[PDB]
């Protein structure tokens, strides 16, 4: 029923098929982050930190590869592309600490830090990302350390009922980003204070990652 | 046919009613997830336990009208039940393994996860029950096995404490360690919070304690009769629990995870 | 001088529309309303390719109506032979990211495009028997949602940067850069006769762009929302939209004004796809409720529901030819629907 | 796309030699390959193939076992291992290649040849020279034993010109379609069974042995072969 | 941005120059075209499963 080459034609199909199936596993086998930095705040030092558009970057940790794409290059409309990164393992979201009194340059209005947590509020209960994790981190906190005791919080959150001392006022910076997550039955933020030339990033991320891949785990054993 | 008798053709009647169609969905949920693209070992050992199971329940009518008779056909269908009960055992140590190496080695189970290691888990488990029922079953073709001689008890109860203590001890060890082990793991690491942890620890300790309750009764029932030399007469409602279990498996693997 | 400028640009707005309203005679419901209905049009899946290992944000059928090419963000760029179910070629593209894929008329050609923001012509026909880049074709500052084959030598394509260029695949360079949208531009469709082609954006508008000049002649609204897909009527004289509305309309080339609206209560998610058929009666669309409600191109009543998806239905091509209509989508498995006898 | 073949030379009947052909400028493994002979004075026979990958063998009925084919796709080489050669196996070798799938032009390139100087469809070509003329017509006609129309609509026929001192090159692949390269002045048509080609004015290059190949089933019978004088 | 808002405003200069059409005139192409490709469109009218490619 079949001619010669017909028979040659469904042979060279199943050695695409083993193609596509071996790629597929390795495809599987890594670990894709996506990078949602906020304006000047991240996915410049942090990308260092891990060893025109789309700018993959690749760094494996204990054995694992993990894929970095820092999509803060484009400046589209974030909406019409979110859903490409649909189904990552986690989305690394930086926000700098040097932001809280800091006013944006071009709107002149508001301050660069409730830009971010507006950002971050979109992302955060976005319809796609619901069961992907953040791994929210707050780099500079060197220039907040002192920062914060010539500039008052006040400036940015007024309610802070607290002195200068910074890890009263950092642990409210913690507690103000916690609260936007809507969906706190199916995914879980895992906020780490980080700075400048600390080399642990590359350790937490892993760690962070790891949470992930035990509830992808959980998941197919039929438990979670 | 009474009393007792009729005390396990209802138990028998209700766990059939409530076993077959959470089997169906159970199977229809498996085998869309073995089509999907990228299947753990896991799920084909789901699919092999569903598929073990729907064969015990299938064999349930002949002992249910024996609860209240038909010649080889009684023959065949105690051969079917005592491997689909046995492949069951083996296939849940199978899965309990499975969870293990999933919450206790997350990175390795993710750059390791070929289907063919679950594939030959399926193949030891369905060979180290069917295959050791049909040998048993030849040696002894060459009521529906209620009463036996003399010597016929002298052959059969050492054959039955040697296939308890292969089948179940092997089995019930393996299934305990490796769920000692994932919550041992799930409570002394650092991870999401108790909404999570709790709930997989529950699920993990009620598959234990099904398990160890279920196919309990029939095994010590095997150690007994070794010791006094007669075939218990709780074997009855021993062997309901086992299929107590094959009714309410998908229940616990399946209907839980969406509930 | 802004304030005069601004002025006169809400009184050319109000001249044209009163022009529209002028020749606006009657609604296309009102008029072909004695036309009988197409009817009843159940289809089965006939063909499910099934090769790749992840979303599927791109398709687009051969001028042969039997080869198409898919594009999924596994990184591939597979084509198929839709008649046995062959993979003619598995193409690894370089970014995974990839949201639109393009097959030449004359066939020796594939693009592809995402958010690399690059546009890669892949070679088929080739001596050393393995598929290899042409060219990459680079200049777009934005990502690249839809590009469509004017000829072997002429590719458009339409980017987020709210621009739509022409390309020459032996030189590299934009000949042509047609701008004018306020939004990032979602999809394109060329007209037959290669002269002119619109695309919608995000701005709720279509422009109808003129590939021999290079500006835009007539500009459509109507839209609440973006408009994420687009085709080109059979004729050449019509063209409808789909956009996140759940509101699917037709525009017509000459009368310049919206024709018919094709919405349902129950319906509420965006359309992602919209395609016509051989006649022009039978006006495909892909909405996101999994479904892919056909919807009379005369009449604007559901026909069919084509609901075998498990995800959203991102692409959705006709052939050529009429005879089957492929409805690849997010679960990885295009369907080659048609309709039986 | 170059073919280079060595192992040929001068073996005593019954000997072995391994005959080994080299592959580069091309993806050596997508394409399947094919060992195809020419006796002096004698029209081509096929002798073996090889798949992609290595997946499907076959061999010719007359060297149905005594004769094993193998590649090295690391190395882009061809490996034809020869048993027991006797009288009739010489032949000039050439390693053929071929890709398989819709719209290809299998037998596109022909290597160079070597010389080992030591139920099937019949096609039969009408005549073996026909004499001809610059700026006259020419229709090369063969026959075959059974329609190879196959239900797929496709007929097939592999057309090849044998240059004098030159390889078979293609010129009409599934005697429809013109293979790349080949000028527009060949042409053919026909049926399963009637089969033309339909030559236009003849130039210098159109001189040599023109050959009809079946392949609708396996055993790949080519033609008597038919001789274009100048 | 005065030459950007009066390119803005030069574009519908010819927008608003072309020469409209009558809807129902408009509407008499779509229709015939229907009608006329009607027996031709195979998803309309299905065609029998002997000259169906995919069967
Ligand atoms: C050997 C031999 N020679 O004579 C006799 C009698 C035996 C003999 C037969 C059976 C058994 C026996 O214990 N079984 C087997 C069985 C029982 C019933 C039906 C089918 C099967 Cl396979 S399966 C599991 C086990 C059980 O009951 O659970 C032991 C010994
Ligand atoms: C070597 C081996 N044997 C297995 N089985 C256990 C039971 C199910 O069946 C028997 C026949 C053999 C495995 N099962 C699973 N899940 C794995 S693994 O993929 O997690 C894994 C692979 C490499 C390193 C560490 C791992 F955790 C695994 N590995």
């Amino acid at each position: 029923t079949l001619s010669a080459e017909d028979k040659a034609a469904v042979e060279r199909s199943k050695m695409i098929d083993r193609n596509l199936r071996e790629d597929g596993e390795k495809a599987a086998r890594e670990v894709k982050l996506l990078l949602l930095g906020a304006g000047e705040s991240g996915k410049n030092t942090i990308v260092k930190q891990m060893k025109t558009g789309i700018v993959e970057t690749h760094f494996t940790f204990k054995d694992l590869h993990f894929k970095m794409f820092d999509v803060g290059a484009q400046r589209s409309e974030r909406k019409k592309w979110i859903h490409c990164f649909e189904g990552v393992t986690a989305i690394i979201f930086c926000v700098a600490l040097s932001d809280y009194d800091l006013v944006l340059a071009e709107d002149e209005e508001m301050n660069r830090m409730h830009a971010s947590m507006k950002l971050f509020d979109s992302i955060c209960n976005n319809k796609w990302f619901t069961d992907t994790s953040i791994i929210l981190f707050l780099n500079k906190k060197d220039l907040f350390e002192e920062k914060i005791k010539k500039s008052p919080l006040t400036i940015c959150y007024p309610e802070y009922a607290g002195s200068n001392t910074y890890e009263e006022a950092a642990a409210y910076i913690q507690c103000q980003f916690e609260d936007l997550n809507k969906r706190k039955d199916t995914k879980e933020i895992y906020t780490h204070f980080t700075c400048s030339t600390d080399t642990k990033n590359v350790q937490f991320v892993f760690d962070a990652v790891t949470d992930v891949i035990i509830k992808n785990n959980l998941k197919d054993c039929g438990l979670f | 046919p009474d009393w007792k008798s009729s005390l396990i053709l209802m138990a028998y009647i209700i766990i059939f009613l409530t076993g077959l169609p959470a089997n169906l969905l159970a199977l229809r949920a498996f085998v869309g997830r073995i089509r999907q693209p990228q299947p753990a070992p896991v799920h084909i050992l789901l699919l092999s336990l569903t598929l073990a199971d729907l064969l015990l329940l299938l064999l349930l009518p002949f002992k249910i009208i024996e609860a209240a008779l038909p010649k080889v056909v009684c023959a065949l269908t105690s051969f079917g039940f005592y491997s689909s009960i046995y492949c069951s055992t083996w296939l849940l140590a199978g899965i309990s393994i499975e969870r293990y190496l999933g919450v206790a080695f997350p990175v390795q189970y993710k750059l390791s996860r070929r289907p063919l290691y679950g594939v030959i888990a399926a193949l030891v488990a369905w060979v180290m029950s069917f295959g050791h029922c049909t040998i048993v079953i030849i040696v002894q073709y060459l009521t529906c096995y209620e009463n036996f001689t003399d010597n016929q008890l002298d052959v059969v109860l050492p054959v039955r404490l040697e296939l308890c203590l292969v089948l179940f001890f092997i089995p019930m060890a393996v299934t305990i360690f490796c769920y000692w082990r994932f919550v041992w793991i799930m409570l002394s690491q650092p991870l999401v919070g108790a909404q999570r942890r709790r709930r997989a620890v529950g699920l993990a300790v009620v598959t234990l304690l099904n398990f160890l309750v279920c196919f309990g009764p029939y095994n010590v029932s095997h150690l007994v009769g070794y010791h006094q030399r007669k075939s218990p007469w709780w074997r009855s409602i021993a062997v309901v629990f086992s299929s107590l279990n094959a009714s309410l498996d998908p229940l616990l693997f399946y209907f839980s995870s969406s509930v | 001088e802004l304030d005069q400028l601004r002025q006169e640009a809400e009184q050319l707005k109000n001249q044209i529309r009163d022009a529209r309203k002028a020749c606006a005679d009657a609604t296309l419901s009102q008029i072909t309303n004695n036309i009988d209905p197409v009817g009843r049009i159940q289809m089965r899946t006939r063909r499910t390719l099934r090769g790749h290992l992840a979303k599927i944000y791109a398709m687009h059928w051969g001028t042969d109506s039997r080869l198409l090419v898919s594009a999924s963000q596994d990184g591939k760029l597979i084509i198929w032979d839709s008649y046995t179910t062959n993979k003619v070629h598995a193409i690894p593209l370089r970014s995974s990211w990839v949201m639109t894929c393009a097959y030449a008329p004359s066939g020796n050609y594939v693009a592809c495009g995402g958010l690399d923001n690059i546009c890669s012509i892949y070679n088929l026909k080739t001596r050393e028997g393995n598929v290899r880049v042409s060219r990459e074709l680079a200049g777009h500052t934005g990502y690249l949602s839809c590009c469509r084959f004017l000829d072997d030598n002429q590719i458009v394509t339409s980017s987020g940067d709210t621009t739509c260029a022409l390309w020459d695949i032996e030189t590299g360079q934009q000949t042509t850069t047609f701008t004018g949208h306020t939004g990032d531009v979602m999809s394109l469709s060329l007209a037959p006769d290669t002269r002119l082609f619109v695309s919608g954006a995000c701005d709720a508008s279509a422009k109808l762009w003129d590939v021999r000049e290079g500006m835009c002649r007539q500009t459509f609204t109507g839209h609440e929302s973006d408009i994420n897909a687009i085709c080109f009527f059979p004729n050449g004289n019509a063209f409808a939209t789909g956009s996140d509305d759940a509101t699917c309309r037709l525009f017509d080339l000459r009368a310049d004004q919206e024709l018919m609206t094709y919405s349902h209560d129950n319906i509420i998610c965006g359309i992602t796809s919209v395609s016509f058929s051989k006649s022009g009666r039978l006006l495909l669309a892909g909405y996101d409720d999994f479904n892919c409600n056909v919807w009379d191109a005369l009449k604007a009543d559901r026909a069919g529901v084509l609901a075998g998806h498990d995800n959203r239905v991102s692409c959705l091509g006709v052939t050529d030819d009429g005879m089957a209509v492929a409805t690849g989508s997010w679960d990885s498995f295009l369907k080659i629907w048609n309709g039986s006898s | 796309v170059q073919l280079v073949e060595s192992g040929g030379g001068l073996v005593q009947p019954g000997g072995s030699r391994k005959l080994s052909c080299s592959a580069s400028g091309f993806a050596f493994s997508s394409f399947g390959m094919h060992w195809v002979r020419q006796a002096p004075e004698k029209g081509l026979e096929w002798v073996a193939y090889i798949s992609s990958g290595s997946g499907t063998i076959y061999y010719a009925d007359t060297v149905k076992g005594r004769f094993t084919i193998s590649r090295d796709d690391p190395k882009n080489t061809l490996f034809l291992q020869m048993t027991s050669l006797r009288s009739e196996d010489t032949a000039m070798y050439y390693c053929v290649r071929s890709i398989y799938y819709y719209g290809s032009s299998p037998f596109d390139f022909w290597g160079q040849g070597t010389t080992l100087t030591v139920a099937d469809i019949v096609m039969t070509q009408a005549t073996s020279s026909v004499p001809v003329t610059p700026g006259e017509s020419v229709s090369i006609s063969c026959r075959s034993s059974k329609s190879l129309l196959h239900s797929n609509g496709n007929t097939y026929l592999y057309w090849f010109l044998q240059r004098p001192g030159q390889s078979p090159q293609l010129l009409i692949y599934r005697m429809s379609n013109l293979a790349s390269g080949v000028p527009d002045r060949f042409s053919g048509s026909g049926s399963g069974t009637a089969f033309t080609l339909t030559i236009s004015r003849l130039e210098a290059e159109d001189v040599g042995v023109y050959y009809c190949m079946q392949h609708l089933e396996y055993p790949l019978t080519f033609g008597a072969g038919t001789k274009l004088e100048l | 941005s005065i030459a950007q808002a009066r390119k803005l405003v030069e574009q519908l200069k010819m927008e608003a120059n072309i020469d409209r059409i009558k809807v129902s005139k408009a509407a008499a192409d779509l229709m015939a075209y229907c009608e006329a490709h009607a027996k031709e469109d195979p998803l309309l009218t299905p065609v029998p499963a002997s000259e169906n490619p995919f069967r």
